[PDB]
């Protein structure tokens, strides 16, 4: 016959590989294909819908719908009123659609978006600040550190949200999914550029925020998510 | 198969990462080394 | 002629006695083309006020000494507006022109090897498994004088290799050449200048973590005062940062 | 391919330009050729260097790790750095851009699974393990027997490159867990093994090619023994017993001579 | 003026108006200067450039 | 390798007048360089025997 | 003496009243001489190797 | 420049403190041609083999050394193939390129007159009739150091004259310059360089009996080492024959 | 594959070292032998 090589790999079964393989029940008619909403040809459609980050997650607010909210209120002096360190694995960004989608991918690039809103009544106002410290830097501790590097001033009223692009800034071309000191993304955190006044003096308000991905964002390496654990069989 | 007194070059897997080693050969020139001069 | 003089903004260089100048893998330094990038926004350049000559101090050169390095950006990082763009940037990249100079006596002998090295990752003093320190590393505009190799020398704090004929990495001195480099022969020239891209895989990195290039001034020959009584000889360098870029402008890394 | 250059003829020359004089110190390697010292003869040369570019000469897939299957359980963390002779080729360059195919070589029988394990996540420890059970990390099931698996990795860098040395941290200046060289600036994934059988021997041999390699900076060939991976250390430590406590060897390949001009 | 087989480099250096006269070589450098090697040429030309907020100097 | 029938034959330095320094017991270094010519060509690649791995790498 | 210290790659002369053999290289790619040299260490490893050799004598 | 390169087949010249070169009669050496030839065998061209450079001893240059001459073929008899062409040959010609070498330092003075004689006959030491013996004109590459005038030179043997100054002929130094010459001043240049043709009235002679040239040295300044310790100075021939031809094979004419 | 009422030889591994016997020939004359002779 003509003659052949069987090269290494050949007779494998590697679980990723694209193959052929015959058809048990020939002859069958698949029922028709029919018309139906919401067709969804690539997970990185799921990633750039705004999700809530559980910006609150603590000791007593997490498994409680008040820990996607911060509390707000008037202050003498600016203050740090939140921090979301850039990491797709951590809790504030893994447990959203866009981290979550992020975690089966080891590593990423492109730019985030990061939506503040706050839920106060209509007489309450409100300036801040919301900064991105780049990769690299420390995480400031102060208003004076935090302005100088990429950051918003949102006015508060009339319309809910503001937005932050955290823009991609990096050595490489890529970011790991997993935080590491060589690639690690920076920080967002929020503070007061004037102050929150309300209209009574102890108001306060609730701070929102949703994050997903902007255009550019991409990824690679499908592996498995830290996001699910099986530690018993399903019967 | 992917692409093509003859010759055929013909990757089984469809990916550019699965071919064998590149055997086509053009840049070269030992000058960046043993002269790496201005003028 | 032997005579060249290379004006980088602000500040000019003069040199009577001189050979070639090197340029590092026939390559200018350029600015990092959109094709490269990676990050999304608009760098700075400084141009005349970072790029120029910066002349570092200057290390007696001596019967019996080993020789020097410098690590770059490291040694320019206190140095002009230069050493405060890398540290008000996440990332920044550059192209340098190192400009060696040592002059003696045509009744002196020695010859010194001028190279520069990417990616000079050096060897732990001695012993068991131990990263180089940080602060070692980075001795700034000082450089680190080479010492020698020893017994004796200190193997705490994560000293790096003192021994110059394997280059403080592991390999041969005299290899060396494979890097850009000049010899500085004092019967011949009085000094060396070499012209490096930004060389890296990277486009831009942290200017003060990691450092791309090395200076490494090595004594091949002794110096030989002939009849005279100079016994020692200064050496100079004299760095300009080329097309330098910064990008990432944050809070000042410093303290 | 590329044949090396034939010899042109050169008769007796006077010349007032020496091609045979120069300069050491300017930096460059000399441009003199047997024409230029000699009186030479027109050769016809069809030799070539072809077996000498990079994709040849590190193109052979040598042997980057063993492991032992211990409760028919194996680990590997992929790299170059545990063997000198394959670790000594890569290190003649800065930077490797290369995709590597991985051949598995193993003594054993039955039945052996490979996962491939991307950064960032958990492997399975053990044999049993539940994280055996994967969606998408990518594994490999093969019988020893009847074949050896072979499969493709790309690229993958984070880079444009692969940083064989990196003169940099991954942590700032103050950072007491500073990491220095390029075991931060990648990783390349690990490879676990189980058996599923129990049958022949535990030994697993990883042969890896790299294929489609582009190298960048030359450096000086490795004159020294390896004493640790992700070093360059080359001072090495016989003993730890006693009063040779604190003794180093170089351990390089310079030998001596008797007499210079004797040789 | 020297002999013949005396030799230098010499670091010239301009500081601009309103800088402090540098008393180190580090401060020297950071303003206009040249390095002129010794020999075979006798002399070198530093150039004070024009650098002045307004339009003309007090003499 | 050497061997006997593919020997290379010897390089050696000579005085052709004298080495002479400005002063009577003056001295002088010589350095030497070696690089291959264009028309040089290897084939047979084969292990190094300048490097050896006596010990595992850990 | 010399191996191992950075003074291995020079040789001394002198003044002699009758000449001398100052040096000898013998030429083999396997000699401690050439194969720790760049070209050297990338003939070993080839088997056997063509062409003509450069060798550059700087005092 | 001063720059020289001279390549004869197999050996390479290299003269980096030069004049130009000599040629003799402004002539090159040629082949003997069929409208001058007599035999009627077809000759020898050894070409690369005989055709290259003989470095011969070096001679010790010295307050009150007197001079050297080398006779021509002969101090080139033992040297090579060929010296082996000489002795199987009736006849043969040759042109010549004699390169002497001398240097010291700019604290020595001196000169040295280098001179290619045609046909040059010495005289006998003294006294009455005597040819000079076969043995003294031809010394062979050592050639002959010129001792000086005295009259206590031995007589014995039919010696040939020792006095520099009558050029050993009975005619004065300083008229020597009607030949083919070259002077090596210590101060200017350290070589010289003579392309001499093939001289003679018959087309090829016995390369054994005749001598056609004769090469003399002579220290027309002494060499004064200035303020150095070194008194004196080798100076080293090396002499390429050129478009050399031999014709009338037979056994060696040696013992 | 490497080259080319038909035929196709065709090689597998890409070299002429590969390749099987060598079937082509041409090159003979038993006159350097029998008859070795100027005249």
């Amino acid at each position: 016959g003509l003659p052949t090589r069987l090269p290494s790999g050949s007779q494998q079964f590697m679980t990723t590989e694209d193959e052929q393989s015959p058809n048990i029940l020939p002859g069958f008619h698949p029922s028709k294909k029919i018309h139906i909403p919401g067709m969804i040809t690539n997970v990185m459609h799921m990633a750039r819908v705004d999700s809530f980050i559980p910006i609150n997650n603590i000791q007593g607010e997490v498994g409680k719908v008040s820990m996607y909210y911060i509390t707000v209120t008037k202050k003498t002096v600016t203050e740090r009123i939140l921090v979301l360190p850039l990491e797709m694995s951590n809790t504030l960004f893994a447990t959203t659609l866009l981290g979550e989608v992020l975690n089966y991918y080891a590593n990423w690039s492109g730019s985030i978006t990061i939506t503040f809103m706050c839920v106060c009544d209509a007489f309450s106002t409100g300036k801040f600040l919301v900064a991105y410290t780049p990769p690299g830097g420390k995480l400031p501790e102060d208003r004076k550190q935090a302005m100088l590097g990429v950051h918003i001033i949102w006015d508060l009223g009339l319309q809910s949200s503001c937005t932050i692009v955290v823009p991609w800034i990096s050595s490489g071309f890529y970011r790991r999914t997993k935080a590491d000191s060589f690639t690690h993304g920076g920080y967002v955190s929020l503070w007061y550029q004037t102050a929150f006044v309300p209209p009574v003096s102890g108001g306060t308000g609730s701070i929102l925020a949703t994050c997903s991905a902007c255009p550019d964002m991409s990824v690679r390496m499908l592996r498995d998510s830290p996001m699910m654990e099986q530690k018993n069989e399903l019967q | 198969g992917a692409q093509v007194i003859k010759y055929f070059n013909i990757n089984y897997y469809k990916d550019s990462a699965s071919s064998g080693l590149s055997r086509q050969d053009f840049s070269q020139d030992p000058s960046k080394f043993t002269q790496p001069l201005v003028d | 002629d032997r005579l060249k003089q290379i004006t980088i903004g602000n500040s000019t260089i003069t040199t009577q006695d001189s050979l070639h100048t090197v340029l590092a893998y026939g390559e200018w330094p350029t600015y990092l083309s959109d094709i490269d990038a990676t990050s999304v926004d608009k760098p700075t350049h400084p141009e005349t006020s970072a790029d120029r000559f910066y002349t570092l101090d200057s290390v007696e050169w001596q019967v019996g000494s080993h020789g020097w390095w410098w690590k770059l950006p490291d040694a320019l990082k206190d140095m002009g507006v230069f050493g405060q763009n890398m540290y008000y940037h996440s990332m920044g990249r550059s192209g340098f022109i190192i400009h060696t100079q040592c002059n003696a006596t045509k009744f002196h002998s020695g010859a010194l090897i001028v190279a520069v090295i990417p990616e000079h990752q050096l060897a732990y003093v001695g012993g068991v498994k131990v990263n180089v320190g940080y602060d070692h590393t980075h001795p700034g505009q000082s450089g680190h004088q080479i010492r020698g190799p020893s017994q004796s020398n200190d193997r705490s704090g994560g000293k790096p290799d003192e021994d110059p004929l394997f280059n403080c990495n592991g390999t041969l001195l005299g290899n060396i050449t494979i890097f850009p480099h000049q010899i500085i022969n004092l019967r011949t020239n009085n000094s060396s200048t070499i012209v490096v891209p930004y060389i890296n895989c990277v486009p831009m990195d942290n200017m003060l973590k990691h450092n791309n290039l090395s200076l490494v001034i090595i004594p091949l020959v002794p110096l030989r005062p002939g009849s005279s009584g100079i016994n020692s000889v200064p050496i100079t360098v004299t760095i300009a940062p080329y097309k330098s870029e910064f990008s990432g402008a944050m809070e000042a890394q410093r303290q | 391919v590329l044949v090396v250059p034939d010899t042109k003829p050169s008769g007796p020359q006077h010349t007032t330009k020496p091609s045979i004089l120069g300069a050491m110190e300017i930096g460059a390697s000399s441009n003199a050729t047997p024409e230029s010292t000699i009186e030479t003869r027109y050769v016809y040369n069809t030799n070539t260097n072809a077996e000498a570019d990079v994709e040849m000469f590190l193109g052979r897939s040598a042997l980057w790790g063993k492991v032992t299957l211990t409760r028919q359980y194996a680990k590997w963390e992929i790299n170059f750095q545990e063997q000198a002779h394959i670790r000594k080729k890569f290190e003649f360059f800065t930077y490797l851009r290369f995709d590597m195919e991985v051949t598995i070589v193993t003594n054993n029988k039955g039945l052996m699974q490979i996962m491939f394990v991307p950064p960032g996540i958990d492997h399975p420890e053990t044999h049993d393990d539940r994280k055996w059970d994967s969606a998408s990390n990518p594994s490999v099931f093969f019988q020893p027997k009847s074949g050896f698996p072979r499969f493709t990795i790309p690229f993958t860098g984070l880079a444009s490159a692969y940083y064989m040395f990196y003169d940099g941290y991954d942590k700032p200046k103050g950072s007491d867990n500073n990491e220095y060289g390029i075991a931060p600036t990648n990783d390349m994934g690990l490879l676990c093994f189980r058996t599923l059988d129990n049958s022949g021997g535990n030994d697993v041999k990883i042969y890896v090619k790299p294929k489609h390699i582009t190298a960048w900076v030359p450096r000086p060939p490795r004159a020294t023994q390896y004493t640790h991976k992700y070093s360059t250390n080359y001072h090495y430590k016989p003993n730890s017993s006693g009063p040779d406590e604190h003794v180093l060897k170089d351990r390089h390949f310079i030998k001596t001579r008797p007499l210079i001009s004797s040789a």
